[PDB]
């Protein structure tokens, strides 16, 4: 047996662990993950610690999980809505104002350079290309800002020039030198071969004012569009541009704006009609295959179970794609045998409705393993029994499916089924590969098509539509249609 | 935080990433900086968002017209070649690399549509559209075709449909105007209204995509497509006795393809800029430097004037920089997005029967205005 | 009668050869010399190197010289596998644990709880590879074995997507009658040796069905594993089958003989997984 | 350990299955339920044993309030009435997971099992599952289960129902060596009247919710409080016949027969609470009924059913003014045909006597065998 | 419809379960199955259904063969032993069943529901789902189902076992009731022998799979075949005694006991077989037999005492009406009637009793 101290020296152990990261993160700057361990853990701890909390115990380690990879990137998404994070608007403003700040501007002559050994010590040669002018300082030491006095000459240094290996060794310190012209100019090392009047282009002022060194432009912090804007306002804007909160602003746009509404009502009906089939479909499919698979008569049901999910096994990538080829209406191996047997070329892309049968055929190639994977096990819950007193009351094999067998493990199915709807409610991937959403919805002003879902339509308004990427509009929409998804679960 | 004092470059998985890593093993030998090259999955989606906490790569290769996102963002540095530098490469490649009249990236190879033909059943390969569909005619009573490319992506239509006049967005001095599509005008109506008499007169078929081209070149079934560099291997293979020209001319007018130049862009988090430079300018923008590349999986048209010479000796790939050059470049716009949706339509509508030309091409241009502007 | 086996053997085979078409068709595009998503059922040339790359072997071509494999595509498979097999474990244990809470324990919230769980990962998952990468670039200053560029990273990822099974091995919990775990109980048997002794061996099949499922969900998933690894030696063969996209053409030899290995481990699970798929365990169990 | 129950009440909702029910058994007592189907005589082993809650009141065992504790530390062990046996595990297994939870030696486990397991005659199925069992096996199987696990309270819930006469004869003896042995206390349910007669110290008699009455076994059957523990106990069922009062003693109760010659009769039966001119219920046993030749009051009739049962004979007779049938047992094989007349005694001794609330006029007749 | 087994046969693999049974059960025959434990009695029952198959032999209901025919076909309804409810159906949808599938009318099925759910009296149950009700409801339930779908032969597996003294007496009538007015042919299992005396005419004895015996149930308590019915055949068991001269009538044995007393007993090392219930007080007969008393059971209606007899290895049981004041240890004496005695062979087998009884 175990000692009993064991479980309050462990608890104490992993009560040592905690604390010793828990401040650790306070420190440097990780404060939202420092509260967000601190109560993780310390449930995890109270939970362990009382046995009037025993049942949490089952469910602690399995919400954590989940809490971590499903709950906190959900929060996020619905964080990001309420700003304008996007290509735009990508960066904090600290990372703004750093990338304009590291901004430069050629405000002076350029030269090219040397370096050349004077016994322990060096030298610095520069050349102008516009004069003919040559200029060597005196012999100087390596380290710290300095500033070097530069003579003209007609003669050649004594050292043997150095190589980019040297010069790249001492670049930080070379980097230090400001150079100074017998005319007054000064010149740093703006590159690994010459020496030139380079300059910021803004300068911080303090109390948030940046000021462009070219052209005395004066810019300023507008919060409410995320930009430097010229001052009161100019009409200038300054890029890159800085993520900002929105508040608002990102949800109304989807209820403000006549034109991706138009086609809503007619896109949504459609996503609730190929969300219903496919889980109808796959469900009844699934079901009879994993029951005949069962059925202790088939005498091949090994063999043909497995075959029966390798739509499963490849991925479904290449397999839409191929799916894309073979519904080819003038090519494609379907349609070539449709031509010989029946005589028939159905518009599979042309057609609106033809084209949602083929959506349907697809998706339900792609759905059908994992209903049938479900059934497989959840038919092991019937007891055998049933059947032998369904066959005392003179039933037959289709009597046995449909007042025992389906009422039995429909009600297991039940979430399952409420689930898949809202996965293929999102199907984006499958439209998007197979029909980009075609045919075309003709005077859509937005472009909106006859097999397009609810995300295909609208994620074509956030990341396409000459905007750039807008994710703070993709994530209210997102929320959007979570809130209407979660609606139609009632 | 980008660290201080090596350089590491992201390149596509097609390119010579094993020739580039020679080239940076030698600038190692000269410098003592460690170059590393890697090639991620979708590393054009994973940079914006590791380069906008200030890491990511030193540098980045990817086509140009990305670039002007990236920059648009904050991204990537401005660099700064002289005037003699500059002279080294075509003019028309420092056009694709500028974002608000400022150099981004520095050129490296330049992409474009070619006609590859079959020597064996067309010795003499049609320099007019207006050709083709008599030449149609003579080739189906020997069972075969004159013509079969993807007619299905823009991308591949485009170059007849900008033959006459057809542009996407204005480019007028350095400067897009957003607001000025040219996808409505005459010309696009005509370089279309070609197409679809092609299908009209069944010289081509509406619903032929770029796997049923392709299959049907290196087979033997057409005389001719329309694809670029990356398809020349599977031809090879196929030992297709084949051919790479310029594209056919349409009312006297080049066929205009679009342009992509692949371009390495300095990350403006990087601490190691001046290293960037000397290894972009100096190491790998040289002869012996694109050589390794190519050496390794092969860049098809250079930037560089003095190695795109010595490769245009390959008929191949003098034909590429030639329709490159008569072509347009790649819109750097974020604007390009709403562009390519709505002439994709477009040409289905036409194509397929729905729409006409003019009613296709009209709404297309509506469609593109209202995303440009609101 | 027993014309209907015939019926069955029947409908079920036109059944087979229509839904194996497709992949017959996939099987064909990695036999296929060069790199072609169309063509006949059996190439007409027919070349054995994208099979020859996949499995590590060298290829003399046309001009003489010998190309090496470019890619680990095998240890990319044993990548997946591990990533597979591991993470499948973790969610199978994860899941149950919380079923059987939710199934046998009463505890205030549960019934808001459950339909918490099966709402809250029903959300568009759209903007999550944001807020994922800076959980684990942060998380790996502190635990670098779970951080970026891991295989424990990709496998703990995965160990948040339990809300279904917990559900499904609920209601399989729930076709067991109670009295098996209460004569346990009278036993002696704690909650825990009456889960584990008990309840476990009779829930065997959905066990199996939620390991199954959980196996094929990792080997095929790629945006979460993509963005977490970084170097070529540890990505999955999902991740790494993506060097053969390219923006304006796809190696598809090299990539359709991708896809049929990775179909090879979701095969030998779900053979394996077999024996614990059997009727009649609760037999003699409860009169009634 | 001691179990008992105060007020305690079962509810379904609104559907009461136990009310108000207060029970005292004591230690090494051996307490038989027994009941109509379906009254909440397992329901209350359930309570019991804690695989149902109790809506209120109060259950003591060991002289510890148990309402709140989980069955594991409740000392008790039953033999379910469904079997609840263990179908992934063999018999053997079965007899010895509650011993494998105790840190039990393999020996010490083998030898206890395959001593149970040899009175229940399953030493040939050791090896079998649930599943591979007849019924009766299966049953066996859940009585060694609880018999190895020697707790300190037996539930028992009819462990013999689907066994041959003859070994529910061998099953009973063991059961009851078991409980002298050990001296534990056993609460056994059955609805087999002669295992309730010879094992249980105390009957406990419910009908639908509440306690009809607790006595010893020939307490219930000779001096049963009402109308219904009186035709409760004994099968076949006690006759009744409605009678009314004529006359009162306090020693005795003289009633009218219902038949057309209206005979009067004196039975030593209690009159408190009893007036003359009620109407009554006599009760009279088909054991009890005498043969016609020699008693003073004769009851005749036509013969409806005869039942021959090899050690003896059955005959039910339809009496006019009795709406009800007349059973009467006999003793061995009694050749009469249905339709012929038939004559008993009625004798005064033996009847019971119940008011028109159904509760019984104590019978004053001392009967041997009771104290 | 009628039912006949012909050398019926049935091996689990090699072990033999039934071996070599014949049958022949005419129409509207009511056969009550008995015999021990486990001895095949649901699986005779079960193999007559079709829910287990037949190794050898015929089986043929209504003069037609039924071995290849599937249970469902065979014009046949079961009360499983174990009750197999439907879990997901309530009452009344679990007793209209049968009916819902070989033709639904409603009203047709709701009346025969409800007379049937009133015999049994289950008609305040007919909501409840099978999980809210006690064993002995679900018994009642498993009945109703097979009554309301009035099948051709009726399987009845113990089906009166969890029920109350009082409710099985009104059970048994009410399937005597059905049984003369449909007058199809019933199979009824039970282990009560009361049950087995009442309801057949004719009873099957089971032995280990094999048919030790088949008659009238008072053919089979005064003359039984072999030592095996004699002791399975009424309870409490009948007393053996291992016991010279036999004569062209009937049989003298001596008995064990040190006095060593020689009898003679009309029938055809051995074994005398006599029931507790014909043993007479001792002052009576001739024979007279005294041991010392181990056991005494008072059982209401009659006092069984258990005697202890010098020699005799086994206890002498002794049923006497009445309530007997007699306690353990205390010598007592009962008579040995002859012509009441059995006797059985070294095999096993019986000495045909000569006196006729009534
Ligand atoms: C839109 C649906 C498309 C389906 C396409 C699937 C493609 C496969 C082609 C096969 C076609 C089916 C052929 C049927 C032949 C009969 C098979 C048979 O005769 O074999 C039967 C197999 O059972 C069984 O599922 C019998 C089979 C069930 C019969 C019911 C079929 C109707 C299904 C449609 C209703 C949808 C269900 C609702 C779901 C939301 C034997 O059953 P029994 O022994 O009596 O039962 C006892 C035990 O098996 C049960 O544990
Ligand atoms: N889960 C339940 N819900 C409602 N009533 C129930 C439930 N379980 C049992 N009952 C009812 O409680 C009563 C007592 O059940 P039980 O104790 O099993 O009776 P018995 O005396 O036959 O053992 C029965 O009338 C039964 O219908
Ligand atoms: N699967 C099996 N394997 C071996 N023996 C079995 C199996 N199933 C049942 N039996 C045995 O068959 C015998 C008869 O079973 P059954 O007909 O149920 O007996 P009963 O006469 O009590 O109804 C029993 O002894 C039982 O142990
Ligand atoms: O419904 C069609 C759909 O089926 C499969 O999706 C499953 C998925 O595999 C499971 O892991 C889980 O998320 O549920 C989904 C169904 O709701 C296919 O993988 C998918 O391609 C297809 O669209
Ligand atoms: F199951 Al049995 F007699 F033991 F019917
Ligand atoms: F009806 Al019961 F025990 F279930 F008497
Ligand atoms: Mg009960
Ligand atoms: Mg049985």
């Amino acid at each position: 047996w175990q000692s009993d101290a064991l479980k309050w020296s462990v608890l104490g152990l992993l009560g040592l662990l905690v604390g010793y990261l828990v401040v650790l993160m306070y420190a440097q700057g990780e404060y939202l993950f420092a509260i967000t361990t601190l109560i993780l853990s310390s449930a995890g701890l109270y939970i362990f610690a009382n046995r009037k909390a025993y049942a949490w115990r089952y469910v602690y380690p399995g919400m954590a999980g989940m809490g971590l990879f499903v709950l906190f990137p959900l929060v996020c998404t619905i964080a990001i809505a309420f700003t304008n994070y996007s290509s735009t608007n990508q960066l904090t403003f600290e990372r703004a104002q750093e990338v304009l700040l590291d901004r430069s501007w050629q405000a002076g002559k350029t030269y090219n350079f040397g370096l050349y050994p004077a016994g322990d010590e060096w030298q610095l040669a520069l050349s102008d290309g516009e004069t003919g002018k040559n200029y060597l300082s005196d012999a100087f030491k390596f380290g710290g800002e300095q500033k070097l006095q530069l003579k003209e000459t007609t003669a050649q240094p004594e050292g043997e020039r150095a190589n980019l290996r040297v010069i790249t060794q001492n670049r930080q310190a070379l980097s230090d030198i400001t150079a100074i012209l017998p005319d007054g100019n000064k010149v740093m090392m703006s590159s690994l071969r010459q020496f030139s009047g380079t300059q910021p282009l803004y300068t911080l002022d303090g109390d948030g004012t940046l000021t462009n060194n070219q052209s005395g432009v004066k810019y300023r912090p507008n919060n409410q569009i995320g930009f430097y804007q010229s001052i009161n306002w100019g009409d200038e804007k300054l890029s890159p541009g800085y993520t900002v909160t929105t508040g608002w602003k990102n949800f109304t746009r989807v209820f403000t704006d006549e034109g991706i509404q138009k086609p809503f009502l007619a896109i949504f009906v459609w996503t609730v009609v190929f969300s219903l089939i496919t889980v109808f479909l796959t469900v009844a499919v699934g079901m009879v295959l994993a029951c005949l698979v069962q059925w202790e008569a088939l005498r091949g049901k090994a063999v043909y179970r497995v075959l029966l999910i390798l739509p499963y096994a490849v991925p479904s990538f290449i397999s839409i794609l191929i799916f894309k080829g073979l519904f080819n209406q003038s090519f494609g191996e379907i349609n070539m045998m449709l031509s010989a047997l029946f005589g028939v070329k159905p518009a599979w892309f042309s057609d609106p409705t033809t084209a949602r049968t083929m959506l349907i055929i697809v998706n339900t190639w792609l759905g059908y393993p994992y209903m049938m994977i479900l059934c497989m096990g959840l038919l092991k819950a019937i007891p055998d029994d049933l059947y032998e007193a369904s066959a005392m009351d003179g039933a037959g094999p289709f009597q046995n499916f449909f007042k025992i067998t389906l009422p039995l493990l429909i009600k297991p199915l039940t979430p399952l089924m409420i689930a898949s709807f809202a996965f293929n409610f999102n199907n984006f991937v499958l439209i998007q590969l197979l029909t980009n959403g075609g045919p075309d919805r003709l005077g859509t002003t937005t472009p909106a098509g006859y097999t397009d879902l609810l995300v295909n339509y609208t994620y074509r308004i956030a990341f396409e539509g000459g905007g750039g990427q807008d994710f703070g509009l993709a994530a209210a929409i997102a929320t959007l249609i979570f809130l209407l998804v979660g609606a139609l679960a009632i | 935080k980008i660290e201080e004092g090596k350089l590491v470059i992201w390149i596509n998985g097609d390119k010579g990433y094993n020739g580039l890593a020679e080239v940076g093993k030698k600038f190692e030998k000269d410098t003592g900086i460690k170059v590393t090259v890697e090639h991620p999955d979708k590393l054009e989606e994973k940079f914006p968002q590791v380069a906008a906490t200030g890491d990511g790569p030193d540098i980045i290769f990817w086509a140009h017209d990305r670039f002007g996102g990236y920059a648009q963002s904050g991204l990537l540095a401005e660099i700064t070649p002289d005037k003699a530098f500059q002279d080294k490469l075509y003019p028309f490649t420092w056009d694709a690399v500028r974002y608000n009249g400022k150099l981004i990236a520095y050129p490296i190879a330049v992409e474009a549509l070619s006609l590859i033909y079959n020597k064996d059943l067309l010795p003499n390969p049609p320099k007019t559209w207006e050709e083709i569909p008599a030449l149609d005619k003579e080739l189906k009573a020997k069972g075969k075709s004159a013509l079969m490319f993807n007619l299905q992506e823009p991308y591949f239509t485009w170059p007849l449909i900008a033959a006459d006049g057809g542009y996407a967005f204005k480019y007028e001095n350095g400067k897009y105007d957003i607001k000025d599509v040219g996808v409505d005008n005459a010309g696009a109506k005509a370089g279309l209204t070609f197409l679809v008499d092609l299908i009209k007169n069944k010289h081509m078929n509406a619903d032929t995509d770029y796997s049923i081209a392709e299959a049907a070149f290196n087979k033997g079934e057409t005389a001719m497509t329309i694809n670029g560099p990356w398809a020349w291997s599977n031809i090879d293979t196929s030992k297709v006795n084949y051919g790479v020209t310029v594209l056919p001319t349409f009312k006297g007018q080049p066929s205009k393809p679009f342009v992509g130049v692949l371009s390495a862009g300095i990350n403006a988090a990087s601490p190691n800029k001046e290293l960037a430079k000397e290894f972009l300018e100096n190491y790998l923008l040289t002869d012996e430097g694109l050589e390794a590349v190519n050496k390794d999986k092969p860049l098809g048209a250079v930037a560089l004037k003095s190695y795109e010479e010595e490769l245009a000796k390959d008929p191949r790939i003098a034909a590429t920089m030639e329709n490159a050059q008569k072509g347009e470049i790649m819109p750097n716009i974020p604007q390009m997005s709403a562009f390519w949706y709505a002439v994709r339509t477009a040409v289905i509508n036409a194509a397929s029967g729905r729409q006409t030309v003019d009613e296709a091409l009209k709404d297309a241009q509506t469609r593109i205005t209202k995303a440009s502007a609101s | 009668q027993k014309a209907r086996l015939f019926i069955t053997h029947l409908l079920l085979l036109l059944f087979i050869a229509a839904i194996m078409f497709p992949l017959l068709m996939v099987v064909a595009i990695s036999l296929r010399q060069g790199n072609f998503a169309t063509g006949s059922l059996i190439p007409e040339q027919i070349s054995w190197d994208h099979w020859k790359l996949a499995l590590g072997f060298s290829v003399e071509q046309a001009d003489g010289r010998i190309t090496p494999p470019p890619f680990p595509v095998l240890l990319w498979l044993w990548n997946s596998v591990k990533v597979a097999g591991i993470s499948a474990i973790g969610i199978v244990a994860l899941s149950t644990t919380c079923a059987y809470a939710f199934a046998r324990m009463r505890f205030p919230g549960k019934a808001t709880l459950l339909k918490g769980m099966l709402i809250f990962q029903m959300f568009p998952a759209v903007l999550s590879l944001v807020a994922l990468y800076a959980l684990f670039d942060r998380l790996g200053e502190y635990i670098p074995f779970i951080g970026l560029n891991t295989h424990g990273g990709v496998i703990f990822a995965y160990l948040g997507g339990i809300a279904l099974h917990v559900w499904t091995i609920k209601g399989y919990f729930e076709t067991i009658d109670s009295s098996l775990e209460e004569a346990a109980a009278l036993d002696g048997a704690t909650p825990w040796q009456a889960f584990r002794l008990v309840l476990l061996p009779l829930s065997v099949p959905i066990l199996a069905v939620v390991f199954i499922l959980s196996f094929i969900a990792a080997i095929t998933e790629v945006p979460v594993a993509s963005l977490l690894l970084r170097d070529v030696n540890s990505y999955t063969l999902a991740v790494g089958m993506q060097q053969y996209l390219n923006p304006q053409n796809y190696l598809w030899g090299d990539f359709a003989a991708a896809a049929v290995m990775s179909a090879l481990p979701i095969t030998i699970v779900f053979l394996l997984a077999q024996r614990w798929l059997v009727n009649g365990l609760t037999a003699g169990g409860v009169k009634g | 350990a001691s179990v008992q129950l105060q007020n305690v009440t079962k509810a379904w909702g609104e559907v009461v299955v136990s009310k108000d029910i207060n029970l005292d058994i004591h230690e090494g007592e051996f307490v038989v339920f027994v009941g109509p189907s379906g009254c909440g005589k397992s329901t209350l082993l359930r309570m019991i044993a804690g695989l149902e809650t109790i809506t209120s009141g109060d259950l003591f065992i060991g002289e510890k309030r148990m309402n709140d504790t989980p069955p594991a530390e409740r000392g008790v062990g039953m033999v379910f009435q469904s079997y609840a046996l263990y179908p992934h595990l063999s018999v053997a297994e079965n007899m010895s997971f509650g011993l494998k939870l105790a840190g039990a030696k393999k020996e010490v486990i083998n030898q206890r099992v395959n001593q149970v397991a040899e009175v229940l005659q399953l030493a040939h199925l050791l090896d079998r599952k649930p599943k591979a069992l007849s019924g009766g096996q299966r049953q066996r199987v859940a009585i060694g289960r609880t018999l190895v696990a020697e707790p300190s309270v037996f539930l028992l819930d009819e462990p013999l129902s689907n066994l041959d006469a003859a070994l529910r004869v061998q099953m009973r003896i063991e059961i009851s060596r078991l409980h002298k042995r050990l001296g534990r206390t056993m609460i056994y349910v059955t609805h087999d009247q002669v295992e309730a007669m010879t094992l249980a110290d105390k009957i406990v008699v419910l009908d639908a919710g509440r306690v009809a009455q607790v006595g010893k076994p020939l307490e219930l059957y000779h001096y049963p409080a009402d109308r219904f523990v009186a035709g409760f106990i004994g099968s076949p069922k006690m006759n009744f016949l409605p009678v009314k009062v004529t006359a009162t003693a306090i020693d005795q109760v003289q009633v009218e027969l219902p038949m057309p010659n209206r005979q009067q009769v004196w039975l030593p039966v209690e009159s408190r609470d009893v007036q003359v001119g009620a109407n009554m219920s006599l009760g009279i046993r088909p054991e009890h009924l005498l043969p016609s030749d020699i008693a003073d009051v004769i009851l005749e009739g036509e013969v409806q059913v005869v039942e021959q049962l090899g050690n003896e004979t059955q005959i039910h007779i339809q009496i006019p003014s009795i709406r009800q049938n007349l059973v009467y047992r006999q003793n061995d094989v009694v050749l009469v045909e249905e339709g012929a007349t038939f004559a008993i005694g009625l004798p005064p001794e033996r009847c019971h006597l119940f008011r028109e609330d159904g509760t019984a006029c104590r019978r004053l007749h001392k009967e041997p065998g009771v104290a």
